[PDB]
RNA sequence: AGGAACGAGGUAGAUGAAGAGGUCUGGAAAGGCCCGCCAUAGGAGGUAACAGCCCUGUAGUCAAAACUUCGUUCUCUCCU
RNA sequence: GUGACCGAUAGUGAACCAGUACCGUGAGGGAAAGGUGAAAAGCACCCCGGAAGGGGAGUGAAAGAGAUCCUGAAACCGUGUGCCUACAAGUAGUCAGAGCCCGUUAACGGGUGAUGGCGUGCCUUUUGUAGAAUGAACCGGCGAGUUACGAUCUCGUGCAAGGUUAAGCAGAAGAUGCGGAGCCGCAGCGAAAGCGAGUCUGAAUAGGGCGCAUGAGUACGUGGUCGUAGACCCGAAACCAG
RNA sequence: AAUGACUUAUCCUUGGGAGUCAGACUGCGAGUGAUAAGAUCCGUAGUCGAAAGGGAAACAGCCCAGACCGCCAGCUAAGGU
RNA sequence: UGUUCUUCGAACAGUGGUAGGAGAGCGUUCUAAGGGCUGUGAAGCCAGACCGGAAGGACUGGUGGAGCGCUUAGAAGUGAG
């Protein structure tokens, strides 16, 4: 028998175009650029899901460096003090929230001061 | 239609008992003054078709 | 068997391999034939008896004639086939053909001495082997050439 | 197999012992499946045909020359990518017939008869006495044996009163004793078979 | 190497069963529920929406003034 | 009379005034184009307008059903509205992200997003392409591993050292029942005569090659592949006949 | 290549199905060339081809390291503060 | 996904990939089996913030006005950038 196949193609095209909603110009309107933009967005989403894990970490390292340099130490000396003053595994964005809850960061900084000398 | 049998390969080769078809040696019809007797007593004997040749020519002799 | 569930035998049927129906399945664009060769073209391909212009294997080897015009195939009856008659009298090719041991008569019947027999048989055939005749005569049987 | 007899009035006292060689064997599911697929094939005609690239009513010239124009090559007026059609392979008229080996056929019919016996769907009616040619009597007979779904009527001597009747009932198919097959047995799920038909198909198959 | 009648067909037709069943939604029931019939007829197409019992119809019983197509008999013709 | 045949780019070129319109001096080539509603009951009448075309009022189950007239997508063209845009160098996205505006198949909600980080389309062909190498203006439809007959292998089924019948005759052009005519295997070797659990070469009761010894095929079905077929689609320049 | 160990889980035979006969760069060792070439032809190891990620500013082949997916977890390599 | 133990299952190891090989699946049309939705509204079209590992699938609201789906099988004019 003969197979026409009319609806499943248009279903695919509308699924791709609804995935490409909000794009600029013809990239939310025409299928053949929307599919390319959706595939490129998938690669970008995987890559940036990898990259967010480390640029958040570098922002927290910056904030901890600023808060430590308020107290007279650099970042590297503060982290060396935290590994020496007991094995404390206090993670860096909780240490960044500790300056939203000052002066709890200053007490850990004094704990770092205590056994660096 | 039926598969044609390669008549030339039917004239050269011969089926054996599975087989490993039988064949004759080359260099056995001409210029015997330039070949030694030890070559001729071995070329007058029969040989077996090698496996690399067998995987190529076994379709040509399917109908025996 | 119930008709509204017709379950096939496991392994008896297989899905036909779709060729050139997308890249995710495998056998995609190039359809299993590689890139830009003669074997990738439509319609072949070369002959099976072709080595790319090298002189082929059959053309390097001599002919080995010949074929006899009137060759008889006196074949085949072994000694173990005669044990199917219990106890059996008058072993005849006209009887052996309708028994089912011999499928087709080819100009005669030759009885060959592979195996052994243990019974008394009156044996009629066209030719006998030297070991088969002695094996019939050692059991007390009679072998006679038609 | 212990199959109770029926005499379409009582019915009835007594029974008939069918042989175990036909109605008592273990059913082979794959054999009946292959028989069903073999029988469903060759019932279809295969009378489907489309015009190939050579068979379309079209000229052999090319619409434009090979080089010079900024268009495609397009050697034929109606190539498969054109609107003129279109198919290189298509459907072609062919026969779907194939034959199973004979032992598989006998095993299929005996196994489907045994599988109907062990499901207690077999009804035995001796001689099928029918006085008139009316289908009302046959419907009353089918009502008296509590048959509401589809059914077979197997008749050894092929009586005309049985044959002309019950062909207007959509679920009832009257078949001869040697005319039995896999599809009618698997399709109706109940058969009404006479003693003469059983005593025929026991020695036929 | 010429014809006359009997039997079956075609070119054309007739007859041919059974429900306005009641209620509901509907623009219209051929649909749902509860109910009875015909059937050698439940092949199909229409009917205001998916008919078996609405129409044309179908299965069977039949018809042929006039053309032919076969089969049988007779006339006729031929024969050591 | 029937289709595990098509349904308006399909199926005859042609479901429609089709070998028609049109093109060519001629031979010849050769289209596109179906659908209101059950019933025209095809909008009486009023108003704007020269008319076309509208807005009411009617017929209709539906008038967004009103003459290419069932349903009516996308490219394309517009009108409104929520949020951002006139210091900004951007394969136009993604992650983070305040503000503003709404409430969902209530779900770590949806839309828009100032700003920061990262990021040179897709395909083909290539040692190597973002490539300034090729192809695509966009959207929709159509568009390329099929089928017949043989061969080989795997798996499944039936029977097993015996399996299978073809044509044909009966029989819903169906299954099947009859048909063993033939085919393959049941041990081979030798060029052949021939011999045979052996045979050939050879004077050889020696050696060696092939094969049992140490042992499963057959008939169908699916799948992979190969031959004969345009054979995976499209494409020449050319040749021959009338 | 041998027999005594410790690690590993690979290795032959048969049958079915292929693709590949344009390779490039780097390090080492040769030829041709002018011990010129992002040159040509070889042998050897790696990488690319067919490999994303981090570093060499960008830069297939260099250095470090092989991406099933998710996390707003930590420690490190090359390279840096 | 592979191996071992096998005491519902657990442990360990693996899971970049072109050409290519193998396996498991999702969709389209038609047919056979039963069973079931439909004018108290089918297919189709439009929108949604739903579900599944994927091809995909459901449920609501609107348009539409008459067919469609499910099942286990089987065939193919079997999926378009």
């Amino acid at each position: 028998p003969r197979v026409k196949g009319g609806t499943v193609t248009r279903k695919r095209r509308k699924k791709v175009l609804k995935l490409a909603k909000g794009y600029f110009g013809s990239k939310h309107t025409l299928y053949k650029v929307a599919n390319q933009q959706v595939m490129k967005s998938g690669n970008y989403a995987f890559r940036d899901r990898r990259q967010k894990k480390r640029d958040f970490r570098k922002l927290w390292i910056t904030r901890i460096n600023a808060a430590a340099r308020m107290n007279g130490l650099s970042y590297s000396r503060l982290m060396h003090g935290l590994k020496l003053s007991g094995i404390e595994v206090n993670r860096k964005m909780l240490a960044d929230l500790a300056v939203n809850d000052l002066t709890a960061f200053n007490q850990l900084a004094d704990a770092a001061k205590a056994q660096l000398n | 239609p039926k598969m044609k049998t390669h008549r030339g390969s039917a004239k050269r080769f011969k089926k054996t008992g599975s087989g490993k078809l039988k064949r004759s040696h080359a260099y056995t019809s001409h210029l015997f003054a330039n070949k030694s007797q030890k070559q001729k007593r071995k070329l007058r004997k029969s040989a077996v078709v090698s496996a690399g040749d067998f995987k190529r020519i076994k379709q040509m002799l399917a109908n025996i | 068997m119930k008709l509204h569930e017709l379950k096939p035998s496991e392994g008896s049927r297989k899905t036909r391999n779709r060729v050139g129906r997308g890249i995710g399945s495998g056998n995609g664009k190039t359809a299993g034939k590689g890139h830009k060769g003669q074997n990738a073209r439509s319609g072949g391909g070369v002959r099976p008896g072709f080595e790319g212009g090298q002189m082929p294997l059959f053309q390097r080897l001599p002919k080995r004639g010949f074929t006899n015009i009137n060759r008889k195939e006196y074949a085949v009856v072994n000694l173990d086939k005669l044990n199917g008659f219990a106890e059996g009298t008058e072993v005849t090719p006209e009887l052996l053909l309708e028994t089912g041991v011999i499928s087709k008569l080819n100009a005669g019947v030759k009885i060959l001495g592979n195996g052994k027999l243990e019974k008394k048989l009156t044996v009629k055939a066209n030719k006998f082997s030297a070991s088969a005749k002695e094996a019939v005569e050692a059991a007390g049987g009679t072998a006679e050439v038609i | 197999p212990k199959v109770a007899l029926y005499n379409q009035n009582g019915s009835t006292a007594g029974d008939i012992e069918l042989n175990a060689s036909v109605f008592g064997i273990e059913p082979n599911e794959s054999v009946v499946f292959d028989a069903i697929l073999m029988q469903r094939a060759s019932l279809r005609q295969g009378t489907h045909k489309v015009k190939n690239r050579s068979e379309v009513r079209g000229g052999g010239r090319k619409p434009w020359r090979q080089k010079g124009t900024g268009r495609a090559r397009q050697g034929s007026i109606r190539s498969p990518q054109w609107r003129g059609g279109g198919v290189v392979f298509g459907p072609t008229p062919r026969s779907y017939s194939y034959k199973l080996p004979k032992k598989v056929r006998r095993l299929a019919i005996k196994s489907v008869l045994s599988s109907k016996v062990i499901d207690n769907n077999i009804i035995v009616l001796e001689d099928l006495t029918l006085d008139t040619a009316k289908t009302k009597e046959m419907a009353a007979i089918l009502k008296g044996l509590s048959v509401e779904k589809k059914a077979l009527i197997v008749t050894a001597d092929a009586n005309e009163a049985v044959a002309l009747s019950a062909r207007n009932i959509p679920g009832v198919t009257v078949v001869e004793a040697n005319g039995i097959n896999v599809l009618d047995v698997v399709n109706h799920e109940k058969l009404l078979i006479t003693k003469a038909a059983v005593e025929k198909v026991e020695e036929v198959l």
